[PDB]
């Protein structure tokens, strides 16, 4: 229902019934490849919504339970890039090309990144 | 009557098995003690009591930190080493006592090696195993 | 192509081929 | 270098191995070549058959073109230990240095599949590759040494 | 030898 919400562009209603998920799987289970879903749909939700401290945290705690995800490390560099952590920024861009060389978005991220940081 | 717990731990053997295995395991154990059932008996200075290959007279020197006819009794002694006492040997005619005594140093020699390069041929090595 | 081999053969081998064209720092 | 010469004692610096280490690549970092030689045999001195980072040593013989001095510590490093990353990436150094450098890139990868968190093996690959006359290959070698190391 | 000529 919160993914549906997200597609219908309705990101408010998605993202309480996403918390309500959260909450209900909060206790038990931080494995088994359901949680890791709740987290990374919550969070896109919050980059969505344009909050990014809290999406920034899930991500990290989704990053932390499961390490070999490219498109997780992208949108970690896409967090950092939106504000001015530019390291960290860099750092998970140049994971994700470790985990994927060819990444078409990834390439022109760290363009950016590189030049935002010469100039700054 | 004859317990059978141990050898499986199904509490039922078919008499068969029963049978077979006390016959067997006198005849093993009475092959070791005499060089009766197992239920009712399991029984019966230097510390070191043997070692494969060593006479009496050898542990006594490690306790001290140590024609025709005399190659016979240096023919027999080698086996006596080599098949940790073996009464087949005195049961051998005398001269085939002598072939299997050129193979046993052959043998032996052939050990002796076994237990005793330009840097780009020598990596393949590494990278084809 | 390779119609034809010496003393009238049938298969022909090749031994070898090659092809030719034209055209301070930290390690 | 300074706080080694003077917070330092001479008895300790000339006789820690940890300092000729630090020592040699510090003046590395300086590109004072002839300086750090001259440690890293003594070095080599205290004992030959120690590898810890010899990927230093490589790159600052490669530059200095010595052959045999390569040759015997390649053959030395690979006999004490064969999975350690840094000997394969100090034979393909010398390989590189002689002059056929696909079978160095080879070794180089194989140091890396020995061990995968190693970064320099990675920006040494990078760096060959440049020799090479090849671009993606090289610069994704690049990025993904960038990911080890982030500060390189 | 094979090769054999008609």
């Amino acid at each position: 229902m919160g993914v549906m919400y997200f597609k219908k562009n309705e990101f408010v209603k998605a993202k309480k019934y996403l918390k309500k998920a959260l909450e209900v799987v909060k206790d038990l289970d931080p494995s088994s490849r359901t949680t890791i879903s709740i987290q990374l749909n919550l969070g896109h939700t919050y980059r969505k919504l344009n909050e990014n401290e809290i999406a920034i945290k899930c991500f990290r705690c989704v990053l932390e339970k499961n390490d070999k995800n490219s498109e997780i490390h992208c949108s970690l560099g896409y967090l950092y890039l939106k504000t001015k952590k530019l390291q960290k920024a860099i750092d998970h861009l140049h994971k994700s090309l470790y985990l994927k060389p060819n990444n078409s978005s990834a390439t022109a991220l760290l363009k950016n990144a590189l030049e935002l940081n010469v100039t700054l | 009557q004859y317990d059978y717990s141990p050898f499986c731990e199904r509490n039922t053997l078919r008499e068969s098995r029963i049978d077979s295995f006390l016959k067997a395991e006198r005849a093993a154990h009475c092959l070791v003690f005499h060089k009766y059932r197992p239920d009712i008996d399991i029984m019966c200075s230097m510390l070191l009591e043997s070692v494969p290959g060593c006479n009496k007279e050898d542990l006594e020197r490690l306790s001290r930190r140590e024609r025709l006819d005399d190659i016979i009794n240096h023919e027999t002694n080698a086996l006596k080493s080599f098949w940790n006492d073996s009464g087949l040997v005195n049961s051998l005619q005398s001269h085939h006592l002598h072939e299997e005594y050129l193979l046993l140093q052959e043998e032996l020699k052939n050990v002796y090696k076994i237990k005793c390069e330009s840097l780009r041929d020598k990596c393949r090595r590494h990278y084809s195993n | 192509l390779f119609p034809v081999n010496h003393e009238n053969g049938k298969d022909t081998h090749l031994r070898g081929i090659r092809l030719y064209v034209p055209s301070a720092i930290l390690r | 270098i300074r706080l080694f010469e003077s917070q330092i004692p001479s008895h300790i610096k000339d006789t820690m191995p940890w300092c000729l280490v630090q020592l040699g690549k510090l003046h590395f970092e300086i590109i004072n070549y002839d300086m750090s030689l001259k440690y890293f045999n003594r070095l080599k001195d205290l004992q030959p058959a120690r590898v810890k980072d010899m990927e230093i040593f490589s790159t600052l013989l490669w530059h200095l073109h010595d052959k045999v001095k390569s040759s015997n510590l390649a053959n030395g490093l690979m006999d004490t230990m064969p999975n350690k990353p840094e000997t394969w990436c100090c034979i393909g150094n010398l390989l590189s240095l002689q002059k056929d450098h696909d079978a160095a890139i080879k070794a180089f990868e194989k140091a890396t599949q020995l061990d995968p968190n190693f970064a320099y093996a990675y920006t040494l690959q990078g760096h060959e590759h440049s020799s090479n006359d090849s671009s993606d290959s090289a610069k994704t070698c690049y990025r993904k040494a960038l990911a080890c190391d982030p500060q390189h | 030898l094979s090769d054999i000529t008609n």
